[PDB]
């Protein structure tokens, strides 16, 4: 049972620049000082990437802005997202994200991650739905409140989990009937803005969902200090967590592969001729 | 032990507002929620609604929502009920209730009492 | 709003009998994701505040041990004494904690 956080359906989306993110191994062999030209679904260099800031609004303003909007899945998306207390919590994959057809489910505990692919009628605004008390002082269990009914699963899979401190990032991928997850973890201190400098993602698994992917919602996890039973959706604060999404793209990237093995410069083909001519020369 | 120190019974004329003042020993408001309470014999008992001193906000009940405002302040181990404007309905006997979280209503005052010429 | 409804209204038995009192309520009390009921009950004497008496059907607290015994249901509710005292003079309520308001019942009076 779900009870409609939000009634304001967008607020004008605000874009910032992906400067040199999200470039994942292409391959799982190992390469000392060589530079390395690879084709795949990178994403732009210097793009437009959205900015998502679920965080709660000043007392003046109307009392509600987080938003988790249903987005587009084109040829794979990148996300990222700056945060602590563990505000983000899974994502949602499907076609329609109603129950005609089957639908990605990864939702991860703190503990534990589950991914299911079911048939799954979902709420409008799924929410992980957290609890805290004031005397112990302490956080507490928590309740799913993502879909209504599931039905015909073919797919469980469990293994073990995957100012701002914490900036995570994914590349999701779906490619012959496999999907992909890169990802990386990095500790960082700006606040507002992806760093300027390079990550490598590495393979954490590939699954055999064999599932059409057209668009995603992603799950955050809502905290209220009170719990009565017959009265929901209010009370809920986001806390403050923001992520961002970016466009996959076939493009042709050249890779600097560090004597340890690392990734630690690359180069889009396509960003101008100067980089188009260092694609060349190599 | 927990005990909590309320206004005397008051009289008061109509078509003015109205103030009343509930204290606590042994704890911090923020640590609790607050709830008020008006008592008639005739008529029964009514339950008004929870201010939260930490979020600085308040829900109130519906029969109260019009003509009811709640206020707190941690300073003082003290919360504030306050109602519009004098009416016979708010002409009762008055408590105040402090709520747990995730439980019920812990503690009651003496009273407040309102009578009306 | 949930509604709620006492009886008996008022009763007279002997010091040492046994007494029981129930109420009951329009719709269901049960919370299936805590499967907890959501029900307390109150003794009140003449000009002393209400005070809470312990909530969950769990009635059990610092007093005399086992002063008043309880049993509930999703939609009734009922409390028993096996042995009416002499010095429990007392008036009772029913409150349901469901959704707002928390309502309040029509009370019961036990008299010796
Ligand atoms: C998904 O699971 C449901 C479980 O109810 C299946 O519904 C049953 O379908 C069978 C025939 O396949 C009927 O005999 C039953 O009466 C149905 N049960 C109901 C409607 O409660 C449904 O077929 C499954 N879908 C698949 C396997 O594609
Ligand atoms: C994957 O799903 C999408 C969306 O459901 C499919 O795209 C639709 O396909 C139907 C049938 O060809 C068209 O009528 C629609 O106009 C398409 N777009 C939308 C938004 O519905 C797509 O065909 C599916 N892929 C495969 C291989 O079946
Ligand atoms: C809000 O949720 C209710 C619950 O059933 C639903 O009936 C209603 O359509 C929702 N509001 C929307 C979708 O705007
Ligand atoms: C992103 O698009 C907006 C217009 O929607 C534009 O103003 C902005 O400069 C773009 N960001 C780039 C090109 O980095
Ligand atoms: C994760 O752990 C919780 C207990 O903390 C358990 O209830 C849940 O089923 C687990 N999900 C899996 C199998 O990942
Ligand atoms: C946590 O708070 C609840 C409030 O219902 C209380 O019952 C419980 O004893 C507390 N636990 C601890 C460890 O303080």
């Amino acid at each position: 049972q779900c009870v409609n956080l939000t009634t304001r359906t967008q607020l004008p989306p605000a874009y910032t620049n992906s400067f040199t993110r999200g470039v994942y191994y292409p391959d799982k062999v190992f390469r000392s000082s060589v530079l390395h030209s690879t084709q795949d679904l990178f994403l732009p260099f210097f793009s437009n990437v959205t900015w998502f800031h679920a965080i709660h609004v000043s007392g003046t303003n109307g009392t509600k802005r987080f938003d988790n909007p249903v987005l587009p899945f084109n040829d794979g998306v990148y996300f990222a997202s700056t945060e602590k207390s563990n505000i983000i919590r899974g994502w949602i994959f499907g076609t329609t994200l109603d129950s005609k057809t089957q639908s990605l489910l990864i939702v991860n505990n703190a503990t534990n991650v589950v991914i299911k692919v079911c048939e799954f009628q979902f709420c409008n605004d799924p929410f992980l739905g957290v609890y805290y008390h004031k005397n112990n002082k302490s956080w507490m269990e928590s309740e799913f409140r993502v879909y209504s009914s599931a039905n015909n699963c073919t797919f469980e899979y469990v293994s073990q989990p995957f100012n701002f401190k914490n900036l995570r990032e994914f590349v999701f991928k779906n490619i012959d009937g496999y999907f992909k997850i890169y990802s990386k973890h990095t500790p960082i201190n700006l606040v507002r803005d992806l760093p300027q400098g390079f990550s490598a993602l590495e393979p954490l698994v590939d699954l055999p969902i064999g599932i059409n992917i057209t668009r995603f919602q992603t799950l955050l996890a809502l905290h209220r200090s009170y719990l009565t039973p017959g009265d929901s959706s209010s009370g809920w604060t986001a806390g403050a967590a923001a992520y961002y999404v970016g466009y996959l793209q076939p493009r042709t990237f050249l890779l600097k592969y560090n004597e340890n093995g690392t990734i630690t410069d690359a180069v889009d083909c396509a960003l101008d001729p100067l980089s188009e001519t260092k694609c060349t020369l190599k | 032990e927990v005990q909590l120190q309320q206004s005397g019974a008051e009289l008061v004329r109509p078509g003015a507002l109205v103030k009343l003042s509930c204290k606590a020993s042994g704890f911090n408001i923020k640590d609790y929620f607050v709830h008020w309470v008006k008592q008639r014999p005739v008529q029964g008992l009514e339950w008004i609604g929870w201010i939260d001193p930490e979020n600085g906000n308040t829900i109130y009940g519906p029969k109260f929502q019009g003509k009811a405002s709640l206020a707190a302040d941690t300073s003082s181990n003290t919360g504030y009920l306050q109602l519009s404007s004098l009416t016979s309905e708010d002409t009762a006997v008055y408590y105040c209730a402090r709520w747990d979280g995730y439980e019920t209503l812990d503690y009651w005052g003496q009273g407040t009492s309102v009578t009306v010429s | 709003d949930i509604v709620m409804s006492q009886s008996p209204s008022s009763l007279a038995v002997s010091v040492g009998e046994k007494v029981t009192m129930s109420c009951q309520s329009s719709q269901s009390l049960l919370y299936s994701n805590n499967e907890k009921n959501y029900l307390a009950w109150y003794q009140q004497k003449p000009g002393h505040s209400p005070k809470l008496l312990l909530y969950w059907a769990s009635t059990r607290e610092s007093g005399v041990p086992d002063r008043f015994t309880g049993s509930g249901s999703g939609t009734a509710f009922t409390l028993t004494i096996s042995s009416v005292k002499a010095e429990d003079l007392a008036v009772y309520y029913c409150q349901q904690y469901y959704n707002y308001p928390y309502t309040f019942g029509g009370g019961t009076k036990l008299e010796i």
